[PDB]
């Protein structure tokens, strides 16, 4: 079904390659388009601007139980900028960094009396 | 009426010295470029009779990712070592010329916790030796 | 040679009257940098027993 | 050059010692050797030192 | 009666055998199938990804007051993967580890005015 | 302009040395295999005049169950002892060759608390001695 | 009946000395001008037999912005140095005349946290030496 | 059966000595007049063989406003100094006569935090020396 | 098989010694009479070769009101002093006879916080010296 | 390649030694019998050159009621004293034979807090001395 | 071999001492013995030590 009039682009993370400096490996990313979802801010706070100022936002996403959504894992990203095709965006670009969120917590599915998934709720965060 | 001698401002000294190699300020705004050093003073002691001053200075390095943060910390430590060794002259914001007496490294750059989950913070600590110049 | 292998000889003994014995000594200091060895060795042609601890 | 602890190649010599330790067993060396004995461990803070007067 | 359209496999824990390394004994497990239950996520959080990232989930289970359910004890496990026969699964398998939950807290039964148990609520947790 | 000498990177040194025997990195992602060592620096001091550096390094071992964690800690300690004794040459990520001056064990592996209730964390602490090599 | 000798009030001494150069009081009301010094005592010891008193005094500087706070701290430190060097006579609120025996700087002004996000607080610590005068 | 010697009660001693100059008790009720001293013991040691006792006593002064609190603290310190110097005889509540061996001031009155926003609390610390008298 | 010598139980020793003068137990139930002493051990060391044991014992006194608590603390301290001086023989619950080697007072009774607002708690600390007796 | 010598596992040593007299393991499950000892390591140091190892071991005793807990602690301390004195040979889980160099008691069993209100926990601390055996 | 504190089997001898402690009682040894007396405990940090000069 449809739960809203917004389109988001879930991004998967899968590290690959020979270890680099400090034992870290490069990150390979894959993007998938999921339309017809609802995305709304949940909470937001700020740290006192004594010497360094940090601000955080929390958002909620409700999506149909599609194959791509159910396969998301903690540590992934999703990209949203209020456009119809956000997937065709450069993550390396400054706009991409400004429009990429971080998945917070595990996937939360909702079940019915028939034992079938009805919708999925996901927590997101972004800081500056 | 105030006294006629005082040591040069340590924070201004360090900022004007590190600025040519990397962005540095006493305070970081909410948004800026990653390469960044922050200066602070934690302790010191002044002796008017002997003209002796022993300030302690802290440098914090912020950068995106562990690799960039470590590279910035290495560059900052090398710049500080150059300053300690060659004793160059530094021009402050006020235009005055100031120098050092010696220098010593207390804590080599290490990793510290930070609220932001992408920016990695490295911290180093240094000790300086300064004298009294005439107030203009 | 008269030195025995470990765990072969029994308890030693200190003679009532002894005589000066001449011995040779080499002191080794080995330091490596950038995968290259630097050696500092001292030579002593003769040396006597001076004091214990 | 008459004698030197360093080999011609620049490495250390191997025929210097008389006893060798292999597989936790103290066995005498069968190869030709000058014959030298090696001291073991040294307590921390104490080592080969010279105090001229 | 029936409270939902999901089937879970409660797993009992009973250590047996001669003490091994460090005084720990091997674990012997027994699985029991309990169908017709409701299983839904309760809460989920995450630890800041400074150097090590840890995520936790909390789920709720409501089951009929059967003999097997009432005999569950803290420290046991239950296995759920959205299938009709989850009991015929290998715990040693990677999928088994990914689909095994840990019982959190004691069993919570609910009583009626007749002094009889009506349903049982159980807390579960799983981390990554 | 920066100084021309600096000690080799301690974290990169330890990672490139422990990597052949077990997976190791400065940071652990949310999911990985159990055998795992994490490297960190807590303290140090650098002296440009004498060419002396005394870093302190921490190793954290994560594994599933107490038995596997203890076995991994024992293996890591044995590897560190081998490094301390035989003074081998280690090739960094940059390809440079680096060596040690000495080594000493401060805390033998012990048990520490961890959030995950299945992974058991063991912690050991070591001290190193390093010199200055020319910057390429 | 009370004793007949006591040292002059240290807080009143410092307030009456710093007041000519900048607003100072033992306590700051909810609203006032930025330039501001606050005085406090943390420790001391009195010896009636030898007439010896060693109080410890703290000065807190509040001003809007980092620049103004640092300038105020520098001015206050210079005033304190003048007091330490020239040994001037200070008239208290009660009209009594009081003097010092010596002085020493323990902590040169550094930055401390504060609730208000615009006012920057600097803190300095000093040690004094005082004797016993007859109670009038 | 109990021992036959014990030192005089330190709290009762201090209360009966300070009472003539200002209201004092071991505990303050919810409402009372401002002038007020509170007595407490923090540490000590008793030696039966040598007849030596070294108690530590704390005095807390409560008054309305900073000025009144400071004045009360000054008066209390002067009274304590008089006691230390002249070695007077103090009659306890029980009627027994008790004396001191010596006295010393550890912390001269300073300012401490308090819940009430009008009452200002000052704290001073003292050390005493006492002997053993026969139990009646 | 276990060793054949051990020191007498310190808590049982102190309880059986203080019991004749006042109610005492290792733990206090939710309701009891006010006069009450509680025994605990905080530290010690045992040396099998030399037969030396140095336990540290804590006594807590609970009573209604400050006056009763102070009186109970004084009585307990006097009883402990009698024990330290005269070296009496104490019969344990098991019927064994045990003695001391010496004794020393570390903290003379002072006041500590307690949840109940009517019961006042006083705390004293003592050090003991004991030897090894044969296990029966 | 790893080193060829290592000290015997301290936790396994202590568990295999205490097991004949009482149930012991590195970790306690949610349910078990009361008599129970738990082993842990807090600190140590290893020296490859001299073959010296100084581990620190902690024993925790859990039992129902104060009496049973104290009895279990006494039994465990006696067993440890027997081990320290007679230097017996202990067979590990792996079948290897291991021995001690010496032993010393740091903290004799004392009482510590615990969440369960029926089980009483006693804690003792010990120091050991061990050498290096060849790895099989 | 004339005399040695070690037995033929490699263990220590038992007939060495003159007094024995049994069940907390000091009783003289009835078996044949050379006759030797054993010192007791030693204070920590102090033990059999030799200081040649």
């Amino acid at each position: 079904e449809e739960f809203g009039g917004q389109v988001v682009a879930l991004v998967s993370v899968a590290e690959t390659g020979v270890p680099g400096w400090g034992g870290l490996k490069a990150k390979a990313r894959t993007t998938t388009r999921q339309p017809g979802v609802h995305f709304r801010p949940a909470s937001s706070t700020e740290t006192p601007d004594g010497q360094t100022n940090v601000a955080t936002e929390v958002w909620k996403l409700t999506a149909p139980p599609t194959a791509a959504v159910l396969a998301a894992k903690p540590g992934g990203e999703l990209v949203y900028d209020g456009t119809e095709h956000p997937e065709s965006l450069d993550l390396d670009s400054a706009a991409g960094r400004a429009a990429t969120f971080r998945v917070d917590g595990p996937i939360m599915p909702k079940y019915d009396l028939a034992g079938q998934v009805h919708h999925v709720t996901i927590m997101c965060k972004r800081q500056a | 009426d105030l006294h006629d001698q005082d040591a040069p401002d340590e924070e201004d000294f360090v900022v004007c010295w590190m600025q040519p190699v990397m962005r540095t300020a006493v305070e970081r705004d909410i948004d800026a470029e990653l390469p960044f050093c922050e200066v602070t003073r934690i302790d010191g002691a002044d002796d008017p009779e002997a003209g002796t001053d022993d300030p302690v200075i802290q440098l914090d390095f912020y950068a995106l990712g562990a690799e960039a943060a470590k590279a910035a910390a290495k560059q900052g430590h090398r710049r500080m070592l150059f300053l300690f060794r060659n004793f160059p002259t530094v021009t402050l914001s006020d235009g005055t010329l100031a120098d050092l007496d010696f220098g010593e490294t207390l804590i080599k750059p290490s990793r510290m916790a930070f609220e932001h989950d992408q920016i990695v913070r490295y911290t180093a600590r240094y000790q300086l030796g300064t004298s009294y110049v005439a107030v203009p | 040679p008269l030195v025995e292998l470990p765990g072969e000889a029994d308890g030693f003994s200190q003679p009532v009257d002894a005589e000066k014995i001449g011995r040779q000594f080499l002191l080794y200091g080995i330091r490596k940098k950038e995968g290259r060895y630097l050696y500092e060795v001292d030579a002593y042609d003769l040396a006597y027993l001076n004091n214990k601890g | 050059v008459r004698w030197s602890p360093l080999a011609q190649d620049g490495q250390l010599r191997d025929d210097l010692f008389a006893h060798r330790l292999e597989n936790g067993v103290w066995v005498e060396n069968t190869n030709p050797n000058e014959g030298w004995y090696l001291a073991g461990a040294f307590g921390e803070g104490n080592g080969p030192s010279s105090r001229p007067s």
